[PDB]
């Protein structure tokens, strides 16, 4: 960033957006497909691992 | 209509614009705050600054929001990379040669370079070579001009071009080596020069007085009213604690715009000085410090030791109207009827207030393609209604003059000098009258001069009848308008401030009175004030008629509470307490209403909003606070009933129609105490 | 009780993929959809637990407060088992001026929740002590610091402010130095609160440029 | 019966109920008695005779509540009633037919530029 | 001063090797010295002679900081 | 609606800051009831007032024994709002420095324990290497203290050139100090007798009653922020979790005691894998810039101008940060209205909730562990009364 000295591409703080999204009344949540996704034996468990280090972009 | 309104869009978005009305007009009606540095509203467009750069569908380059037309069905874009692109190199090539002098620039905290350039630049340089090094000028000891720190943003040429009409400053050199100011060494000779340092957007143009006083944040703002004439500006005002730092106008396009009086700019540093705390009763030795209690009962001792016809009552010029309503009901609740005013014409009968007021209204007036100036100088009168003149003739408002020929800057026609060039105007001798019989809207305006005049009658009479041949007032317009040059005349005026015809016949024969009152009042004529009389003085500043006093209480000054104050037009305005009171002082009408207690009759109101709502039953206008009536016209029958003024003291055809102002630097106290104005005068002397 | 030592050996992981997901995409949904009434209004906001994710923020009436809360605690999807903190937010602008805030964590699935309430200083919000124990103090110190009343509490009594102290410093109309000063008398031999004076009083700046867009 | 149920003499009753212990515990055997204790507390409920609420009423009464429980458990000493019960009471009735003839306006003027504030 | 021993009298010079923040001494460093360098010398808190604000008492002309000239006959 | 009649028993526990009035129907408690508010200083109503960076230094006094850990959960809620990426060696200093924070904390808290049971030695002794860390504190930020190290965005300063060598040096010999510290009360009857099976907390009362730190592990809960919702670099970090069973004041302390030796692996972890690059976030918009850019640059001098002046802008909003105290989990809720003061912070302090457990713990025990409750729940009324 010594001589490309441009910020737009990096002005995350004024970019960020709130939406206010549809009304969710008439919404079909299938809680099947929610349990569909779950295992059901001690193999086949997948866990999300602990992120390292959080977030740099670079620097 | 064939569609005055068109329809543009600007980022999607349906905004109805008038016509001529460029894309910077309908982004700020479309509710977008373009950055922008020399384009102003009061101004013509310059568009150098590039900063009002957008994007408009079917156009390959930016375009200036400040300068282009907006054509229907146009689209324009806000915030596409290319416009943050071009506004962030536009912050860069404006910083590149700009001084790292922000620690020590004034406009630090207010700078639009700096706000600007925090929002729509970056953050960092990739300048490393040597800037451009500028000499600073001299203008006068008002303005302190860094021009090192100049954008050339050519704002401040455009405004002496245009509003001051001085015209005395210019774009020197080329390129890089472009140069602002005046190749000679010249003092700026604006009355309204101090303008130009709020419209200079950076710390190149800075208010000298203030210069390293304080900061912006450091200030709390109050909105105020100018008290220095009787236009009434709009102005807010600065301080740091108790001690007034500056003070700056604000918006209010039907009084004053944008634009304040250098007068009423910089007197505000006579505040500190020559300042009454503490009340004092002569003794033998002379003036000393004694409480309330002792100065008060000794004005109640000296008021009831003389008769009622033996007191007189003077009301200066920056007298509020609850204090000038109080005393008049204190010296009328013992028999007095002896009142005069320190702004002249204090037997002037006030009966329509449109006799005495602006009928056209000051933004009225604007409508008005023709102006007729009887015996006035608005220039050293109201250099922000000269202004507003200006304006008005930048469009082809032609104005006439009957009176003292003065520079007014803008071309205008000389009838006369004397009533007899009033009256052969009125006869039909001069040219001036068809122009004014042909003109759709006419205008005349008298000044108070004029009313100062001991044929004052015969003058009214004279322009009523040159209004009455020329229609100046008919069905929907009114071109009569009568203006001052003191605030607390008006509120007089209105209130019925008037002696009374046996005080009034008293002077006539020469009755002298021996209980002489002064409502802040220093200009004085020797003939109210007899010497070897007891003089009771109130006020805020010490200056002659405290120096002649015999008992001082010290009063109230304008920044200090909130008086009213209505201007020449009839619009009812009110000052605001920026400051607590100095010293020991009082409030000026609780002043006179302990007085009134102490001789042994009591006013019946005991609170500002009940001397308010008396004022109000006075006269029902005063309820209403920035605001304006609409004057009742009785035709002639007004000048048919004050016939007899007009037959006893005649016409003098000889004396000419001048301005009784001679001193525009000082005119009260407050201007005869500050140090800026002799500093200016000074500079005025010393160009010879 | 939950969150017991299980694994002897070392995790590298946070939680299981699927329940990850739900609570961080469709957990809001599945709140709304189950219990809408206890739902007015719905915020998905910045994930109190983590920088990377979503977590949602509740607004109701306070009618409904204890059976939402109670749900919330109990439900075998939504066991948040830790309510952090009670507090609230002043509004002057609004009909109702405050907004009461509730914090939950849920150690079972390594998740949080936020849930708001809006009312006025004349209506009663009903104590959560029976949901929760800390709610106690929390409740306390709230009234302490705004006058929000707590209906049904077994003390709701001042905590934090003088014994003898009227009012409510928090509120924004509150001054910020206040009204009232103490000073100890050699005449009375006793410490007495006198009115507040100042050798210097306070200086407040206006940094607020004209140009900023993000003031809201 | 009586205006939102009369709450106000209910709580007016049960400090007073309440104020001999206060008495004792405090030893204000010599200065005051009941009766004038009891004006006292009286004197107190005028501050808001005027509500319209009955909410704001039982807001006020459950604040009263906490401040005859600090009270109760002696958590304000012997020097919050010297300078909010007994010297007041003092004060009220030691300054009663004062010599002064000037209106209250004039003694303001003759007192500062401001009026007073606070106690 | 073996009776009123202070560590106000050490100069800074020896101040900084003294405090382990330096390991510079003038035995050892050439530093530079201002013109208007004031020397080290013992504290007078506690004496009469001690500084005091321009309001206090003890000042030699009493200063009265009102921002403004009042008016005398 | 409650009259007084029966006097009876009556108690007074200390105007010197606690305020503590108890119930006993003689030798045993029965009720305990504590008075607070004494350090009540208003701070958050003060943060109003206050830009973001002119109020970091009043989160230095909320715990005046553990305070980067107290910026750093401000200084978080601070940069989610603001959007804003913290550079790896500013996050390996703040991991490094807050566990040396965290060692400082238990040593004090173990000490002061100590005391209050009757123990001198291990105050005095472990007071020295308190003074060794005070020593690191000064040379990084010139207080012993208050710090204000932690920015938001990174540090104020880089670390001094010569710093990890003494740190590494103070490593090598402080698992002796604490082994000699530790016999001292480990193998002894007296300190068991004393702390054993006082104060007995289960998983769910705890649950209830919002614990956090040391004393919910000590119930059998596997439990820490640091690995299920890390922050910053402890992700990369590997360490273990000491866990007991039995909610004893013994067994807190030797869960702090292991807590101690967990933060020196960390140490030494952070020690052997310093990165070399920038410390402060490249956003000089938000972040100040060098003297020496600010001294040579137009736009940097303009950005200290307003920084130092105005300061950022957070965009409206709303959020709540903890961090894992070494008193527990220490959050800020956050209140966003778009200017550059904060509209509303609110702080969450866990001894404030600790200390809400005294009156159902202290039930049934004597006067002589009511200091023993105290000390154990590791309670600083600074944090606890705002
Ligand atoms: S005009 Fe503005 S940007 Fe230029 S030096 Fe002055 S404060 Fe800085
Ligand atoms: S001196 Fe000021 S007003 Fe004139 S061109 Fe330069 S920046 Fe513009
Ligand atoms: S306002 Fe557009 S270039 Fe100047």
């Amino acid at each position: 960033l010594v001589y490309d000295i441009k910020y737009f591409v990096r002005d995350y703080r004024r970019n960020n957006k709130y939406t206010a999204r549809t009304v969710d009344a008439k919404t079909t949540f299938d809680f099947d497909k929610l349990y569909a996704g779950m295992p059901t034996k001690p193999e086949q468990v997948k866990n999300v691992t602990r992120p390292l280090i959080m977030p740099t972009r670079g620097y | 209509p064939p569609s005055d309104h068109l329809e543009v869009f600007v980022n999607e978005q349906p905004v109805k614009i008038p016509k001529g009305s460029s894309v910077l007009q309908a982004c700020d009606a479309a509710g977008i705050d373009i950055p922008r540095f020399c384009y102003h509203q009061r101004l013509s467009i310059a568009g150098n600054c590039r900063m009002c750069l957008v994007e408009v569908e079917k156009v390959p380059k930016p375009v200036a929001s400040c300068a282009m037309p907006a054509g229907p069905g146009m689209k324009i874009k806000t915030e596409t990379p290319m416009v943050k692109k071009a506004r962030e190199g536009v912050m860069e090539f404006l910083l590149i040669n700009h001084p790292l002098d922000c620690p020590i620039c004034d406009q630090g905290g207010e700078c639009d370079l700096q706000d600007q350039a925090m929002i729509f630049g970056s953050d960092r340089s990739r300048f490393v070579e040597a800037k451009r090094a500028v000499e600073d000028k001299n203008l006068g000891p008002l303005v302190k001009t860094v021009m090192t720190r100049c954008i050339q943003c050519t704002r401040c040429v455009r405004f002496a071009s245009e509003v001051a009409g001085t015209a005395e400053l210019g774009v020197t050199g080329r390129g890089r080596d472009s140069e602002i100011g005046t190749y000679v060494e010249k003092l700026m000779g604006s009355e309204l020069s101090g303008n130009v340092v709020d419209l200079c957007p950076v710390g190149a143009l800075t208010s000298k007085p203030y210069a390293f006083t304080a900061r912006s944040w450091e200030l709390k703002g109050t909105e105020s009213i100018d008290v220095s004439d009787g236009l009434g500006a709009n102005i807010r005002v600065d301080a740091r604690g108790t001690e007034v730092m500056r003070i700056l106008p604000r918006l209010n396009e039907a009084v004053n715009e944008e634009w304040l009086s250098d007068k009423g700019r910089y007197q505000y540093d006579g505040l500190k000085h020559q300042r009454l705390d503490k009340p004092m009763v002569k003794g033998p030795k002379g003036l000393q410090v004694a409480t309330w209690q002792d100065a008060l009962g000794a004005a109640a001792a000296a008021l009831t030791s003389a008769a009622p016809g033996e007191v007189r009552g003077i009301a200066g010029k920056l007298a509020d109207a609850e204090s000038m309503v109080a005393l008049m009901d204190l010296l009328r609740g013992l028999g007095a009827g002896d009142l005069a005013h320190e702004g002249g014409f204090s037997d002037m009968p006030a009966d329509v207030r449109s006799t005495y007021t602006a009928n056209t209204t000051v933004q009225g007036l604007e409508q008005s393609d023709l102006v007729l100036l009887v015996g006035t100088n608005p220039r050293w009168e109201s250099p922000v209604f000269n202004a507003r003149l200006r304006k008005m003739f930048l469009d082809g408002t032609q104005v006439g003059l009957v009176g003292a020929p003065v520079d007014l800057t803008y071309k205008y026609e000389h009838v006369g000098s004397d009533p007899a060039a009033l009256a052969a105007l009125a006869a039909g001798q001069h040219p001036f009258l068809e122009r004014l019989k042909k003109a759709a809207r006419p205008a005349v305006v008298v000044g108070p001069g004029v009313l100062r005049r001991a044929d004052r009658e015969a003058v009214m009479k004279a322009v009523h009848e040159l209004c009455g041949k020329a229609g100046v007032v008919k069905e929907g317009w009114n071109g009569f308008n009568v203006i001052h040059d003191t605030a607390s005349r008006v509120a007089a005026l209105d209130m019925g401030f008037g002696p009374s015809a046996a005080a009034r016949a008293r002077r006539a024969q020469g009755a002298q009175p021996k209980v002489v009152y002064l409502l802040g009042s220093d200009d004085y004529s020797e003939e109210d004030v007899p010497e070897g009389a007891f003089v009771i003085y109130q006020g805020h500043h010490g200056d002659r008629g405290a120096s002649r006093a015999n008992v001082v209480l010290p009063g109230a000054a304008y920044t200090e509470k909130s008086g009213l104050y209505v201007n020449f037009e009839g619009r009812v305005q009110q000052t605001r307490a920026a400051v607590p009171l100095v010293g020991d002082a009082r409030e000026d009408w609780a002043i006179l209403r302990a007085l009134s207690e102490v001789v042994g009759k009591r006013l019946p109101y005991d609170s500002h909003a009940a001397v308010r709502a008396r004022l109000a039953g006075i006269a029902p206008h005063f309820a209403n606070i920035d605001a304006v009536q609409t004057p009742v016209w009785l035709n002639g029958e007004y000048v048919k009933g004050v016939e007899a003024l007009a037959k006893a003291a005649p016409l003098q055809p000889s004396a000419p129609l001048t301005s009784t102002i001679s001193n525009f630097y000082m005119t009260d106290a407050i201007s005869r105490a500050s140090r800026t104005m002799a500093k200016c005068i000074q500079a005025r002397q010393q160009t010879k | 009780g939950y969150a017991y030592a299980r694994k002897t050996t070392d995790k590298d992981y946070i939680a299981s993929e699927h329940m990850q997901a739900f609570g961080n995409t469709q957990l809001t949904d599945y709140i709304i959809k189950t219990v809408p009434k206890f739902v007015k209004m719905a915020v998905t906001g910045p994930a109190q637990s983590s920088v990377l994710y979503q977590e949602p923020t509740i607004y109701t009436t306070p009618e409904s407060l204890v059976p939402l809360m109670v749900f919330l605690r109990d439900h075998t999807n939504t066991q948040f088992k830790c309510l952090l903190d009670v507090t609230a937010v002043d509004f002057p602008e609004r009909a109702a001026r405050f907004e009461v805030v509730y914090h939950l964590l849920s150690p079972r699935w390594n998740n949080r929740i936020r849930v708001k309430v809006c009312v006025d200083e004349v209506t009663a919000v009903p104590t959560l002590c029976k949901v929760f124990n800390t709610a106690n103090w929390f409740e306390r110190e709230t009234w302490d610091m705004f006058g929000v009343f707590f209906s049904g509490h077994p003390d709701l009594r001042r905590i934090l402010t003088d014994y003898g102290f009227t009012g409510h410093p928090l509120r924004k109309d509150f001054p910020m130095t206040g009204y009232q000063e103490v000073r100890y008398d050699y005449g009375k031999k006793r410490v007495v609160s006198e009115p507040l004076e100042l050798t210097q009083e306070f200086r407040y700046f206006d940094f607020n440029s004209p140009w900023e867009t993000l003031n809201r | 019966k009586r205006l939102f149920g009369g709450a106000a003499r209910h709580f007016y009753f049960e400090i007073c109920r309440c104020l001999p212990f206060i008495q004792r515990l405090h030893k204000m055997e010599e200065m005051v008695s009941l009766k004038e204790l009891r004006a006292i507390v009286k004197e107190k409920f005028k501050e808001y005779k005027d509500v319209k609420d009955g909410r704001v009423v039982d807001l006020l009464i459950f604040k009263g509540r906490e401040e005859i429980e600090t009270y109760l458990l002696m958590h304000k000493q012997r020097h919050h009633v010297v300078t909010e019960v007994v010297e007041p009471y003092y004060a009220k009735q030691r300054a009663v037919k004062k010599v002064t003839t000037n209106s209250p306006f004039l003694d303001s003027f003759l007192s500062s530029g401001y009026a007073a504030i606070g106690v | 001063d073996k009776f009123d021993y202070n560590p106000t009298t050490i100069p800074p010079e020896w101040h900084g090797w003294l405090n382990y923040i330096n390991d510079y001494n003038p035995t050892n460093t050439q530093f530079k010295q201002p013109t208007y360098q004031i020397e080290a010398s013992m504290t007078k808190t506690g004496t009469q002679t001690c500084y005091n604000p321009k309001g206090s008492w003890f000042s030699a002309k009493p200063r009265n900081w009102r921002k403004y000239e009042s008016w005398t006959p | 609606l409650t009259p007084a009649k029966v006097n009876n028993f009556t108690l007074n526990f200390g105007p010197q800051v606690l305020r503590l009035v108890l119930e006993m129907q003689g030798e045993i408690i029965m009720r305990a009831d504590p008075h607070i508010g004494l350090l009540h200083r208003g701070t958050e109503k003060l943060l109003e007032y206050k830009t973001y960076l002119q109020g970091l230094p009043y989160f230095d006094r909320l715990d005046y024994v553990s305070m980067m850990c107290m910026e750093h959960s401000y200084v978080l809620a601070i940069e989610q709002l603001l959007n804003v990426s913290v550079p790896l060696r500013g996050q390996y200093i703040r991991v490094l420095f807050s566990e040396i924070t965290r060692v400082l904390n238990h040593l004090l808290a173990i000490t002061c324990h100590s005391m209050d049971v009757g123990a001198l030695t291990p105050f005095l002794w472990a007071f020295e290497e308190r003074e060794k860390l005070f020593e690191f504190y000064e040379r990084v930020s010139g207080a012993r203290m208050h710090a204000a190290y932690f920015r938001v965005g990174g540090v104020s300063q880089d670390l001094p050139i010569g710093l990890l060598r003494d740190v590494y040096d103070w490593a090598r010999q402080f698992a002796s100090r604490l082994d000699e510290m530790e016999e001292l009360l480990t193998g002894n009857r007296i300190w068991k007798e004393r702390t054993v099976d006082v104060g007995t907390i289960t998983a769910q009362m705890a649950w209830d009653w919002g614990c956090s730190g040391p004393i919910l592990r000590a119930s059998g809960i596997d439990w820490d922020l640091r690995k299920t919702q890390p922050y910053d670099a402890y992700g990369k970090m590997q360490f273990n979790v000491p866990i007991a069973g039995h909610g004893d004041c013994y067994d807190r302390y030797l869960v702090r005691l292991q807590e101690m030796r967990e933060s020196l692996r960390i140490i030494y972890q952070c020690l052997n894998e310093m990165p070399d690059g920038l410390y402060k976030s490249p956003d000089g918009k938000v972040c100040p810039p060098s003297r020496s850019t600010m001294k040579q640059s137009m736009e940097a001098l303009i950005h200290h101008f307003k920084l130092y002046t105005e300061g950022f802008h957070v965009p409206a909003g709303e959020t709540y940060r903890a961090v894992e105290a070494p008193k527990g989990e220490f959050g800020v809720y956050l209140v966003s209205r778009g200017g550059n003061r904060p509209y509303r912070c609110k702080i969450r302090s866990p001894g404030y909730a600790h200390l809400q457990m005294t009156d159902v713990i202290s039930r049934g025990a004597m006067l002589a562990d009511v200091v023993t409750i105290i000390g154990t729940l590791d309670v600083v009324f600074g944090e606890i009364d705002r």
